[PDB]
C-alpha cells in the first residue's frame, strides 16, 4: 500500500 | 420535492506513469470501474489515461462545454495531488522533478469556470496526497467564489496527508475506490452517501491513522447522483450537447481487409477509456495456395508513439488493457492504442502481411493502409485553432 | 454500536465591541443561546464577551485544559473574522485597522492543541465573515494535522463569502443561529444534522446567494453532540476535570450589609456569561429615624473599566444585559459588571449609602466597602504566572 | 442584515  | 438534472457529465482522469515521479498502478482500474458505476447513473462520461499540463487543460475545455445551466457536473482525478495554501493541485505525467503550481492544474480554477456555467451540481472527487510542495513558491491569488451551495468535495485524504492504494501483483486498487464503489450507487443525497462512506473508509486496517476522506460542501438542496435527467431533450440546446458527447466516443467499424494474394483479414476495434482504443487482426479466410501467414501491424502516427511491446499480442491482456479475453473476441492478434489525445492527424497505419506460397522458401510482404479517421476523443480535435 | 463521550467541554466566544471596527450586536445573543442549548445536551460550557487577543488566548487555555483522551471539544466564534491562505482567522475586539495574522487566533493552531490532547471530538462552529485581509503580508507555514477522523467544522459561510446578522432595534440575531438553534438538540451524527441545518439555511430569504453553510468533516464517527457521558465520573483524573470547571462559574454568595445608622442593604449577584456578572441592592431595612435613603455602588477595581451608565440602573434591561426584569428579583438598583477576565485584583466595590434624617435638611454618606473575592471567570487566574 |  503506496501513496500518490 | 423533488431534485432534477437537466443533465449529468462527468470527467473522469487517472494519471500512472508519470516521467519525474514514482509511476502508480490503481488509478488506471479506479477510472474503468467509476465509468461503469457513473454510466448506471446516467452519466455522459469521459474517461481519460496519463494526460500531460497541455492535454489536462483540454480535457477540462471539453467537459465545461458539456455543461450548462442545471448540468449535474462531476470531476474525479486519481493521481499525484498536493496542496498549498488552501489550493488543491493535482500532477500531470509530464511534471518536472521538482514542480509548481504552473506545472499543476488548480481545482479552484475550474470550479470557477463551472459556476460560470450555471450547473445544478459541481462534485470533486480528488483521489490524490494533499501535502505541501515545499519547492511551490507561487500563491496564485484567485478570484473568490460565487455562493451557488452546490459545491461538494470528496477528499479521499486530508490536507496534509496521503491517499493510498493497495499494489498487489494482479490487479492493484485504489483505497478511496475500494470503499466508494460499494456505496455509489445509493440514492441518498451526495454529502450524505460520502460521509456514510467515510464511516466504512474508518473499519480500513491497512490505512487507518494515516488516510481518512474529508467532505467539504455548501450544497443546500437534497440534490444526489442518482437524480433523473429532465425527460425528453427537446431543445435546440440540448441536442446540441448529446452531439457534442457521441463526437468523443465513436469508434471505427469493424472491417474486413482483401489482399491482392486472395486472403481476408478482420479489423476489429474496442473501447477501453476516451484516450484507450484496441485493434484486433483476425485472419478469416486465405486461398489454397498460401498456407503460411501473420498478419501484423505498423506504421503507426509517431504522434500516438506506440510501443512495440503492446502491439501485435497473442491476448489483450498482453498489451496491458483492463479489458480481458471473455471480452474481447477470441484468437485474434491484439494491440493497444492508448494516448489518442495526442493524434492530431488521421489515423493512418499499415496492415502488414507476411505469407509464403506452396512449395517454396522465399516470404512475400503485402502491406494495405487503412485510415480509421479520429477515433473515440480524437474526434474532438483538443489541438485545433490558432 | 453507540460511540461515547468521556466528557462534553465547550468555548463559546462573541465579540461586538471593536476598536478599530464596526461594532456588532448579535454575537451576545447568539452566544446566550448556544450555551443554553449546549448545557441541554449535557455540556460543560464557558461564554465569554469582547475579548482581546491576549484575553481570546487565556480562553483556548482555560478551554485545553478540560479537555483530555475521549473528551468532545467544541469551538463557537461569533464575531469578526478573515480567511486567508487556507487559514481562518478570529478577530479579537483590540484588533487594529489595519489588520494582520499576528494580531489574530488562528483556528487551525487551535486544532492542533486539542488534537495534542486526545478528544474523541472537535467541532468547530464558526459564524464569521470568510474573506481576504488583503493587508495580511505573513503566511504562518504551520505544521501538518495528524490523522484523527473526528475533525468536524461548521463555517456560517463559505470561503470569500460573508456571514450576516439581523440588526433589527430590539433584539438582533446572527443568521447561522436563526438555523442552527431550532435543529442543534436532534440526536443525529454532528455533520449529518449540520447538513440539515445547510437545508433550512437556504430556505432564507434575508441571505440567498450572498451567506451558504460550508461543511468540512474527516469524523468516520457516528459520533453526535447528543452521545452520552461516560455515566459515573469515579475516576482521580476526571474529578481533577469537574473542579477545574467549577472553579470558573462560582458566584458570590447574596449577603445582607448591616450599617451603622441601622440599614440594612440586600446585595445579590447573578450570571449572565463567564465573563457577565450582574450586581443588585435592595434596601431592606431601615430604622423609623430615617425616610430618605438611596443605595450606591461605586469604587470598582479600574481593571474592569466600569462605565457609570451601565451601573445604578432601575432595571437590568438599563445596563446592557441579556437577562430580563421577569429572571431577575423586583425593584433593586441592577448594575452590569461585564470583562471579569480583566480582573487581576479581588473584587472590591464600596455600596455607598447616601441618607437623610427626619427634620433635617443635611445629606449623611455612609460607604461600606465589599470584597466578593473572584466572581466567575477571575476565579480561574488566566494572569496567573511570569 | 449586515455581515460580520
Amino acid at each position: 500500500v503506496r501513496p500518490r | 420535492g423533488q431534485p432534477l438534472a437537466k443533465d449529468k457529465v462527468a470527467l473522469l482522469i487517472g494519471n500512472m506513469s508519470y516521467w519525474e515521479h514514482p509511476k502508480l498502478k490503481a488509478p488506471l482500474v479506479d477510472v474503468y470501474e467509476l465509468t461503469n458505476l457513473l454510466r448506471q447513473l446516467d452519466f455522459k462520461v469521459v474517461s481519460l489515461l496519463d494526460l500531460t499540463e497541455y492535454e489536462m487543460c483540454n480535457a477540462v475545455d471539453e467537459f465545461l462545454l458539456l455543461l450548462d445551466k442545471g448540468v449535474y457536473g462531476l470531476l474525479y482525478y486519481a493521481g499525484h495531488g498536493y496542496e498549498n495554501f488552501g489550493n488543491s493541485f493535482m500532477v500531470p505525467v509530464d511534471a518536472p522533478n521538482p514542480y509548481r503550481s504552473e506545472n499543476c492544474l488548480c481545482v479552484q480554477n475550474i470550479l470557477k469556470l463551472m459556476q460560470e456555467k450555471e450547473t445544478g451540481l459541481n462534485v470533486f472527487l480528488l483521489d490524490m496526497c494533499r501535502k505541501r510542495n515545499d519547492y511551490d513558491d507561487t500563491i496564485p491569488i484567485l478570484d473568490a467564489l460565487k455562493v451557488t451551495a452546490n459545491i461538494v468535495f470528496g477528499y479521499a485524504t486530508c490536507q496534509g496527508a496521503e491517499a493510498f492504494e493497495i499494489q498487489h501483483s494482479g490487479l492493484a486498487n485504489g483505497i478511496f475506490m475500494k470503499f466508494l464503489k460499494d456505496r455509489l450507487l445509493e440514492d441518498k443525497k451526495i454529502t450524505v452517501l460520502l460521509d456514510e462512506v467515510a464511516e466504512d473508509m474508518g473499519k480500513c486496517h491497512l490505512t487507518k491513522g494515516r488516510q481518512a476522506l474529508e467532505i467539504r460542501s455548501s450544497l443546500s438542496e437534497k440534490r444526489a447522483l442518482t437524480d433523473p435527467v429532465q425527460g425528453a431533450p427537446c431543445s435546440a440546446e440540448a441536442l446540441v450537447r448529446n452531439l457534442q458527447w457521441a463526437k468523443a466516443h465513436e469508434l471505427p467499424e469493424s472491417m474486413c481487409l482483401k489482399f491482392q494474394c486472395g486472403v481476408h483479414i478482420q479489423l476489429g476495434f474496442a473501447a477501453e477509456f476516451s484516450n484507450v482504443m484496441i485493434i484486433y487482426t483476425s485472419i478469416v479466410h486465405k486461398p489454397p495456395e498460401i498456407i503460411m501467414c501473420d498478419a501484423y501491424v505498423t506504421d503507426f502516427p509517431l504522434d500516438l508513439d506506440i510501443d512495440p511491446k503492446h502491439a501485435n499480442k497473442g491476448t489483450p491482456e498482453e498489451t496491458g488493457s483492463y479489458l480481458v479475453s471473455k471480452d474481447l473476441p477470441k484468437h485474434c492478434l491484439y494491440t493497444r492504442l492508448s494516448s489518442l489525445q495526442k493524434l492530431k492527424e488521421h489515423l493512418i497505419f499499415t496492415v502488414c502481411l507476411s505469407y509464403q506460397y506452396s512449395g517454396l522458401e522465399d516470404t512475400v510482404e503485402e502491406k494495405q493502409e487503412v485510415n480509421v479517421g479520429k477515433p473515440l476523443i480524437a474526434k474532438l480535435d483538443m489541438h485545433r485553432g490558432l
